[PDB]
DNA sequence: TCGGTAATCACGCT
DNA sequence: GATTACCGA
């Protein structure tokens, strides 16, 4: 189910480890989303971080900070308040592994970021087609879901497999899952015949 | 396995197709699983290896400090696939406690009579790797403990399946060239580089998850005497600037002699306003250290570069739109904010405060221009690349191999005699060369001479 | 005498089939096995009886 | 004072004796019009002694192989 | 009624389905340009013009000679001016001029 | 200063209005912006009061929807904090097991 | 007409014999796991089951 | 021209074959009302100007 | 020990190893001092014909279809580069997409030609005397040296104008304004303000239309060889390079001054022209390879010679869609599925014409095995068969 | 749509105490120390309780049989 | 919205770029990713017509 | 030279 | 609506 923020962080559910297996810290905080680092000092999104600060900052005061373009709230004015409420001045804190139990030797970054869902979810996605309802004019299988019909490579996908060498293959997924007729021919004329 | 379908993992889409007759099926096991292509047709090189964590991990595995204790051991080589039986010893330095070292326990991995050295990405100071060379060169076995503890961390060394002196980077993995996967193919099978991988991946996504690899806001703060440093830049340039406009305005010309008075300016301005931007990056990349989790991601190389982590801390550079500086807009002046007819740095087309300072308002919508020039150059040139495969492959696809090695198209005119100026695939050839003597003389000797 | 990729995938391919449409197996027996992975056996021991022809 | 040779893009030229047309077809098994065909223009083959009808070998070069032959015919 | 106070409004509901009108972007009817130079000849000046219905591009071109082309929709075949501004209303060539 | 000829009004409204849903919308890259003022016409969340007495081909309801932290004041003035968008989570920045 | 049936970018060369629809296949999204080797792959339960 | 398989006097069209109905097939819109192909009604107009 | 020793025992084993292979392993070989003696010299001459034997290509294979797709994989993640390149010399040569697409597409027009001019061993080292070839190759008219032109009153009627100051730095020689009688029609010979009065003593077809006379003598004049565009002089490797603009061969190469036998040229039918066919095949081989490299991706060579090599296959290039290696010989469904055209094509070949076969785009289309691939083994097999 | 009777993180109730605190926020007093002085710790408690929507009025109104 | 009756497929160079005179008329970031990239555009917050 | 006409312009999905 | 190039006086 993928999910995203309003910067540009999109994603989907890698998986759903339980509360009891969490990286946690050195106060009642057990976090929800643990976001990649690798994706932060890679697409310039600092509003991200100082957005995190600003949930925090936000969250301990009790008014909602202003964050409006230009005239908004300043970023230094933010790490003051802050560091009078009890933290440090850059969201790093103490945080113990959730495993085995040791205060990982580093300082995690941790805040409050505005997500939002999206409707890419899954089960409007996943379908399967062993032999269904086929074309009326032609007798090969139908376009979409809503209809029952399944994939229909191309000519991309046709030169993908003569790559390879695969020449059985090649027959076997074309035409044997496909549309098979058997017709009778003449010798000298060249032309079909007729049944009766 | 994503360096292959270019794939990554925000909601995309694959299909799978099962085969059915057997005859179909038994050519599908045979000639199309996944270790037959861990290297590629277009470079030789290594295309199915490692990606982000499985770089970043291994830097934290072999840095000199990366001293496991005896738990942390045990715990990774039963996670890691490996099977080996009461063989973690012999714990090197008990200087403090009975611990190990990092070096050794990547050296299980490896296979019996390896013998590699290359110099990878991480070098900083070249002399120090010279006084390695030198030795290694002229006394091929040397004793590994006592002259081999004068090591670096930039020069990798293997002898006989040991690590003694390196630091794993992308040059071990990697989509691109790394010749560690590399010469672990041509040697020892290709079911051996199976488990290669597969061990390696498991081992190094360990250490990086009981270490921490966070990354706060703070990576990208300056103290103070530091930013002042970058503005003496910022402002002589933009003197230089005020200076070169009034040359042109009074008749200084100073022309070159191929192009026009306009053309000679917008070149001789923008040279200035880009050294600029490039002078003033090597100050905040002098400055903060390579000790915290933003350029290791970037020295080494998993989702970075070394310029946009002074695009963050530092200026953005100038903003230009496919060559020329920002131009369109009102009649001599671009916003309605500067006065006509002004060709100031300032007031063309060129930012100066950072991802983190701020950007006031003729800067931001400077940067939605810039911006809308990479958006429109995605689904304009993909369209005319694909139209561009279906040209040469509808045209080149009937060319076979005979057995006498003679490529003929279907009507039997002979289009090259003896493949590819006989004969070695380029899938297995060594960087477009052949059989690669070089590589051959020192493994062929190592292996028999060290018994 | 050493067969190429694509021969090795065909002979394998033929002998598969015929596994299938009756042809008394060799010492291939244990306990159960889909006909793909009997002709994947009886070639790890050189017992093929299908050849090739190399024109030339 | 140049000609078309003494070139670092063109590779050398020479045509065949009257034996060498049946050898060279007894060894790739092919038939005389199936070789890739030099027009009677473009002066690599005038200042030879050109007669259509006739095989002319040239002997290229490639940075992966080393020499290379590569035969051809010449068409009106 | 059955709504919420803060719908907009501003589309219709044709058929049952709420159809919205999307402003369409026009090129400034009843103006003139003078369009660039150099794509095939050139310069030319385009123009629209239209009024309760029918609209058409009425150029006057000239290429590399001096013809000074005037553009009709029916019937291209494209006319020299001075055949058409002659034959129209005006027979002195010093009302031409002036 | 005396040079002057006009003065504007508030300049933090040159945006859209599903591009100013970004917080500090001025230290992001350009084509991260343009991604983020795409996905809020994407995401789910109770838009309208009358989605019960309404027959739409496909609707959605999000059951527990939050006015958010850090925000701009224009947000607050089309209403948008009345008919919200999405949830408030906790994050953490750290390389979990792969 | 014929000449757009048989012809026009979804003719009957490319969107109907030389490209075909085909049977016994699925298509869903992926998500990662570096539990699995190298040559392996998932597939639910529920594809398994019509396959 | 090959004189066995394509002769000149051929060219013109003196009788025009139909094409069966299996390549011209009646899709049905909601229940009982058929919509004809598009082939189908050019040469159903075809016959009366005959 | 020493020469004899080392290269009769790398002829002894020669016949299956290559040609280019002996020379290489010696020369690397006899380096090698801290010396190996026998054992060893016959176990590695013993493992290179190994591994030159295990890296044969299976004879079957199928390349005519990865040349396609290791061409056309690249050219997708062609984003946006640095643009902004800081060099001088070379000039708007249109890098990226662009360029693939016109050196396949024959296209004989091609847009910024850029010939590259190498000098030879008396115009090398000498700075200003190299400035003179370059002046030579040039070539100016009168147009060019002027802003626009401002009619006389009466009956002079012309008039030469700003600006002067070209003839200072480059030197385009004020004794060339004697020289203009050459073979033109009146010349009047007469220089009071440093321009020269043609007087034209006649009648009604010239009148008043000063701009006809502009495309006649005014601008037929071709003071200089080679009449061609702007010449750029850079410093590399302590030669003068000489990077011109335009495309003019046969006249290029005689010129007094320039290396006739390494001037390489940014186009593809003038050289396939001039220097014949086979060298048109090394100008497509060079050029695909200058413009991977430079956008910092690479493929392999192998790849690039097989399309080279298929499209000089009748004597003259073609190009690669619709007009060229498709629309030539090849069964008739073959020209179905690509060209949608077909009753310009399909109708074509209805007139006295077969179609056998053996393409890999007909037994598809028909339920035939493909030639290429497995397809290609013939198998055989005796039957007492006891089991045993 | 009523608050959540719990929070998202930590498992601690909130319903009793959201329609005692926001009556005690349109008399001018600072949220700051009204939270405080209920039983709100972390700022994870306390997130939930001060960003919500109470929209169940609208809707209700409405009505459907 | 705003849309431009042109062409979606061939590529305008100079009609899908980002112009001087939108400042305050029309949104600089709100454009849909596909074919369209700048043919379809919004109207700014502050404005009359 | 010089004017004229067709024929061409990703993948999948709703 | 833009590129070409082949075709036509
Ligand atoms: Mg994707
Ligand atoms: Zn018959
Ligand atoms: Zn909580």
């Amino acid at each position: 189910d993928k999910f995203a923020s309003r910067h540009g962080q999109k994603g989907v559910i890698g998986l759903i480890v339980p509360q009891e297996d969490m990286p946690w810290t050195e106060s009642g905080i057990v976090p929800d989303l643990i976001v990649n680092p690798h994706g932060i000092p890679s697409r310039m999104t600092v509003g991200q971080l100082i957005e995190a600060i600003g949930g925090k900052v936000a969250s301990l005061t009790g008014r909602r900070v202003d964050g409006t373009a230009f005239i908004g709230e300043p970023e230094e004015k933010l790490r003051k308040e802050l560091e009078e409420l009890g933290f440090k001045h850059s969201g790093r804190e103490i945080m113990y592994d959730g495993i085995t139990g040791r205060r990982l030797e580093a300082d995690i970054f941790i805040g409050v970021i505005y997500y939002q869902r999206l409707h890419h979810m899954v089960a409007d996605k996943m379908h399967a087609r062993s032999r269904g309802p086929v074309q009326v004019l032609t007798k090969q299988p139908t376009e979409g879901r809503a209809r029952e019909g399944g994939l229909r490579f191309g000519e991309m996908e046709r030169d993908v497999l003569i790559g390879h060498g695969a020449a059985m293959l090649l027959i076997e997924r074309l035409l044997e899952e496909s549309d098979k007729t058997e017709v009778w021919v003449c010798e000298s004329c060249g032309h079909l015949a007729l049944e009766d | 396995v994503c360096p292959p379908y270019n794939a990554d993992f925000d909601g995309d889409e694959m299909n799978l197709h099962v085969p059915q007759t057997e005859e179909a099926q038994a050519e599908a096991k045979i000639l199309m699983e996944v270790q037959n292509h861990i290297i590629s047709p277009r470079y030789g090189g290594p295309l199915i290896a490692g990606i982000q964590d499985h770089i970043s991990g291994g830097y934290l595995l072999t840095r000199e400090g990366a001293y496991f204790t005896r738990y942390e051991v045990e715990q990774m080589l039963m996670f890691a696939g490996m099977d080996v039986n009461e063989l973690p010893e012999p714990d090197k330095y008990e200087n403090g406690e009975p611990l190990w070292s990092g070096k050794t326990i990547f050296s299980l991995l490896l296979p019996d009579d390896l013998t590699i050295w290359y110099r990878n990405k991480l070098c900083d100071e070249p002399e120090r790797c010279e006084a390695l060379e030198k030795l290694i060169e002229e006394k091929l076995i040397p004793d590994p403990e006592e002259v081999r503890k004068l090591a670096y961390d930039g020069f990798v060394y293997i002898q006989n399946g040991k690590l003694l002196s390196g630091a794993v980077d992308k040059k071990a993995y990697g989509r691109e060239d790394g010749k560690l996967l590399d010469i672990i193919v041509r040697e020892y099978g290709v079911e051996r580089a199976r488990q290669f991988l597969d061990q390696v991946t498991k081992l190094t996504i360990w250490v990086i998850t009981h270490k921490g690899f966070t990354t706060a806001i703070d990576d990208e703060d300056l103290p103070q005497e530091a930013i002042d440093r970058i503005h003496e830049i910022i402002r002589e340039a933009e003197e230089k600037v005020q200076r070169l406009i009034e040359a042109y305005k009074r008749g200084e010309l100073e022309p070159l002699p191929g192009k026009t008075l306009e053309e000679t300016l917008e070149s001789k301005i923008m040279a200035v306003l880009a050294e600029a931007r490039d002078n003033a990056g090597k100050v905040a990349e002098r400055y903060l250290g390579m000790n915290n989790h933003a350029v290791i991601m970037a020295k080494t190389g998993a989702r970075g570069k070394i310029l946009n982590i002074t695009q963050m801390a530092a200026m953005l550079g100038q903003q230009s739109i496919r060559g020329k500086r920002l131009y369109r807009g009102y009649r001599g002046r671009v916003l309605t904010h500067f006065k006509p007819g002004d060709l100031g740095a300032r007031a063309r087309g060129f930012v100066t405060n950072s991802y983190k300072s701020g950007l006031t308002p003729q800067e931001y919508f400077f940067h939605a221009m810039g911006g809308r020039e990479g958006l429109v150059d995605t689904a304009v040139r993909t369209a005319q690349s694909g139209y561009m495969q279906r040209r040469l492959i509808n045209a080149l696809q009937d060319l076979k191999v005979d057995y006498d090695g003679t490529v003929r198209d279907p009507t039997g005119i002979i289009v090259q005699f003896k493949y590819g100026e006989d004969g070695v695939d380029p899938m297995k050839s060594w960087q477009g060369k052949t059989v690669d003597v070089d590589r051959v003389i020192v493994r062929t000797l190592l292996k028999m001479r060290g018994g | 005498f050493r067969y190429t990729r694509f021969e090795k995938a065909r002979i394998i391919g033929a002998r598969a089939l015929q596994i299938a449409m009756g042809a008394p197996v060799l010492i291939d027996v244990p306990e159960g096995i889909t006909p793909l992975q009997a002709a994947l056996l009886e070639f790890e021991k050189g017992v093929i009886p299908i050849t090739v022809i190399r024109p030339s | 004072e140049f000609n078309i040779f003494d070139h670092v893009l063109v590779p050398e030229h020479r045509i065949l004796s009257e034996e060498e047309k049946e050898e060279l077809l007894k060894k790739y098994r092919i038939r005389i019009s199936q070789l890739p065909q030099i027009k009677a223009s473009d002066p690599a083959v005038v200042a030879l002694g050109a007669k259509p009808g006739d095989v002319i070998e040239i002997k290229r070069k490639s940075p992966t192989a080393g020499y290379y032959y590569y035969y051809r015919l010449v068409v009106e | 009624l059955g709504e919420d106070p803060k719908d907009p409004g501003g589309y219709f509901i044709i058929n049952g389905s709420e159809r919205v009108i999307v402003s369409i972007e026009d090129l400034a009817p009843n103006k003139t340009l003078v369009e660039r130079d150099e794509r095939q000849n050139k310069v030319v000046a385009k123009v629209f013009s239209y009024r309760h219905g029918y609209r058409a591009l009425i150029t006057v071109e000239r290429k590399k000679d001096g013809i000074l082309y005037v553009t009709i929709p029916n019937v291209p075949k494209p006319v020299k001016f001075v055949y058409v501004m002659r034959a129209l209303g005006l027979l002195t060539d010093k009302e031409i001029v002036e | 200063t005396e040079e002057h000829t006009h003065l504007e009004l508030m300049p933090a409204a040159i945006l859209g209005i599903p591009a100013s849903l970004v917080p500090y919308p001025e230290h992001n890259a350009a084509p991260r912006n343009t991604y983020g003022a795409g996905m809020a016409k994407q995401s789910l969340g109770l838009g309208w009061a009358n989605f019960r007495i309404r027959v739409d081909t496909r609707g959605h309801l999000m059951h527990y929807p939050q006015v958010p932290l850090v925000n701009s004041r224009i947000m607050k003035a089309v209403g948008f904090e009345d008919r919200p968008a999405g949830q408030n989570f906790v994050v953490a920045v750290l390389s979990y097991h792969g | 007409t014929l000449a757009q049936r048989l012809k026009g970018k979804e003719g009957r060369f490319r969107g109907n014999l030389s490209g075909k629809r085909v049977n016994f296949s699925a298509r869903t999204v992926i998500s990662p796991d570096p539990m699995i080797s190298i040559n392996e792959v998932g597939v639910p339960l529920a594809v398994a089951m019509e396959l | 021209l090959h004189p066995e398989k394509s002769r000149p006097e051929w060219m013109v069209l003196t009788v025009l074959p139909v094409p069966p109905v299996t390549m011209r097939p009646s899709i049905t819109l909601e229940s009982g009302i058929r919509a004809e192909d598009d082939l189908t009604h050019k040469l159903v107009d075809i016959i009366r100007i005959n | 020990v020493a020469e004899k020793t080392i290269k009769s025992m790398v002829s002894k084993a020669e016949l299956p190893d290559n040609i280019k292979e002996e020379l290489y392993a010696k020369l690397i070989e006899y380096n090698e001092k801290y010396k190996l003696k026998k054992d060893e010299i016959q176990a590695i001459i013993d493992e290179t014909v190994r591994e030159y034997q295990k890296a044969l290509i299976e004879p079957g294979e199928a390349v005519g279809t990865v040349a396609a797709q290791s061409i056309g994989e690249p050219s997708t993640q062609m984003t946006l580069n640095t643009f902004h390149y800081a060099g001088v010399a070379e000039i708007n040569v249109t890098l990226g997409l662009p360029r693939i697409i016109e050196i396949v597409d024959a296209r004989k027009n091609p847009s910024t030609p850029i010939m590259t001019v190498y000098l030879d061993e008396e115009h090398r080292y000498d700075r200003d005397k190299a400035l003179e070839v370059a002046r030579r190759i040039e070539g100016t008219t009168l147009e060019n040296l002027a802003r626009e032109e401002t009619i006389d009153i009466l009956n002079m009627e012309y008039v030469v104008e700003i600006d002067p100051e070209r003839l200072e730095k480059a030197g385009l020689d004020m004794e060339k304004v004697v020289r203009k009688l050459t073979g033109s029609f009146k010349s009047a010979e007469f220089e009071a303000e440093g321009y020269t009065l043609v007087v034209r003593p006649k009648k009604v077809t010239k009148l008043s239309d000063l701009r006809k006379i502009a495309e006649k003598v005014k601008k037929h004049r071709l003071k200089g060889l080679s009449g061609v565009g702007k010449t750029i002089i850079r410093k590399e490797g302590d030669e003068y390079v000489i990077y011109t603009e335009g495309s003019n061969f046969k006249q290029v190469l005689k010129v007094p001054g320039v290396d006739p036998t390494r001037t390489r040229t940014n186009n593809i039918w003038e050289i396939a022209e001039v220097l014949g066919i086979e060298a048109a095949r090394n100008a497509i081989i060079d050029e695909i390879v200058s413009t991977m490299r430079e956008q910092g991706l690479e493929v392999d060579v192998r790849h690039i010679m097989l399309v080279a090599d298929m499209m000089t296959l009748d004597g003259v290039i073609r190009p690669i869609g619709r007009h060229g290696i498709v629309g030539e010989k090849a069964s008739v469904l073959a020209r179905a599925a690509f060209e949608i055209t077909t009753q310009h094509l399909f109708a074509a070949a209805e007139r006295g014409e077969v179609d056998p076969l053996n393409g890999v785009v007909e037994n598809v289309l028909i339920g035939q095995p493909v030639p290429v691939g497995t397809g290609i083994v013939k198998l055989a097999m005796s039957l007492p068969l006891r089991p045993k | 749509m009523i608050v959540p009777v719990r929070c998202f993180t930590c498992g601690k109730v909130l319903a009793d105490k959201y329609y005692e605190f926001k009556k005690r926020v349109e008399a001018g007093e600072d949220p700051g120390k009204v939270l405080d002085d209920l039983g709100v710790e972390r700022y994870c408690c306390r997130r939930t309780l001060l960003s919500h929507v109470e929209l169940i009025d609208q809707v209700m109104v409405y009505k459907v049989y | 919205r705003v849309t431009s009756p042109l062409s979606r497929d061939q590529p305008h160079f100079e009609a899908r770029d980002l112009h001087g005179t939108h400042w305050g008329r029309i949104c600089p970031t709100e454009t849909p990713e596909g074919p369209n990239c700048g043919l379809v555009k919004n109207l700014a917050l502050m404005s009359q017509i």
